[PDB]
DNA sequence: ATAAGTCACATGGTGCCGAGGCCGCTCAATTGGTCGTAGACAGCTCTAGCACCGCTTAAACGCACGTACGCGCTGTCCCCCGCGTTTTAATATTAGTGTATTTGATTTCCGAAAGTTAAAA
DNA sequence: TTTAACTTTCGGAAATCAAATACACTAATATTAAAACGCGGGGGACAGCGCGTACGTGCGTTTAAGCGGTGCTAGAGCTGTCTACGACCAATTGAGCGGCCTCGGCACCATGTGACTTAT
């Protein structure tokens, strides 16, 4: 038998016709950027709990999520990443 | 409603909800706290593919392939950095000049 | 002439065949609601900071200057390889067997939870 | 006086037992892309060298670094107290694809009455 196996393969495929409608991905490729958001998911909550652990608070929470993001990425990156991320659980509180 | 939609995200807040929850990083998990994760990775998703697709453009063809995802990654000197420690499947290695 | 009778006509209705039109069951995860507890807080006090002077003379920077040192120099040694060649072993095909995984049914396993109390600066 | 280890339990875990694929490798096969032998070569990398050089090498007078008092206050860390917020339960949905049905339309046999007719 072979269970079901996670991926957003379907999310990143849609994203890339909102960029460039014209253009198709290869499978290897699919397979990458699936890799990308895991490996980076990651990498962003190990660090994120970890800090919350230094914190020797109970709960992770958007302050530390925000804080692990901005420690681990490149600044330049970080800045867009802190921004988008603000913006978007400010419209979904604002639901 | 999906959770996602109300976000304005295309991707799985609450994949990423449950996966917080997989991933046993902490007990108590604030609700804001999934939704900035997976904009964030979203965020990240886009930037990388629409450099790949921009890389295509250089080659001339309307399919992402490794070789471009490799490209861009390697080009872009702050995702180089975000991605040092990473290779690329097939995506080969950039010239000296 | 007319009650009986045959007859055909006319309409009844009963039976079977699709078929397009509603319907039934299930699982996603939402959101509705609700306990109980992390969270921010409520007076707070005192820590190690960080000035804020007020000395001293130990570093230190320049003043001199000096071998060391570099840096191309230069005969020449050498070695890498660009091929040209025979090899040469890398293809990349089938293959069934021989576990390798594997996914059911448990079936014990065991530690989180709930008392109860040992211990503990 | 506060950080543990007794315990007193139990209901998900982590064993077991099993068969269902299924995949690895151990292996024939002619080909055939690359290996690896084989001699010059350029080319270059090192030998040897002059003299310019550049960072130490060496003195004089500075400077900060280091103490050494003199506050004083900004946070440290701690709030004693009020929620909110999220972890749970469940209901509160739903949609999608099978199920019945049930529409109406055909082919077929039943039943009554209008001719008419005849033997009443």
């Amino acid at each position: 038998s072979k269970a079901r196996k996670e991926t957003y393969s379907s999310y990143i495929y849609k994203v890339l016709k909102q960029t460039h409608p014209d253009t198709g991905i290869s499978q290897k490729s699919m397979s990458i950027l699936n890799s990308f958001v895991n490996d980076i998911f990651e990498r962003i909550a190990t660090e994120a709990s970890k800090l919350a652990a230094y914190n020797k608070k109970s709960t992770i929470s958007a302050r530390e999520i925000q804080t692990a993001v901005r420690l681990i990425l490149p600044g330049e990156l970080a800045k867009h990443a802190v921004s988008e991320g603000t913006r978007a659980v400010t419209k979904y509180s604002s639901s | 409603q999906s959770r996602s939609a109300k976000a304005g995200l295309t991707f799985p807040v609450g994949r990423v909800h449950r996966l917080l929850r997989r991933g046993n990083y902490a007990q108590r998990i604030g609700s804001g706290a999934p939704v900035y994760l997976t904009a964030v990775l979203e965020y990240l998703a886009a930037e990388i593919l629409e450099l790949a697709g921009n890389a295509a453009r250089d080659n001339k063809k309307t399919r992402i392939i490794p070789r471009h995802l490799q490209l861009a990654i390697r080009n872009d000197d702050e995702l180089n950095k975000l991605l040092g420690n990473v290779t690329i499947a097939q995506g080969g290695v950039l010239p000296n000049i």
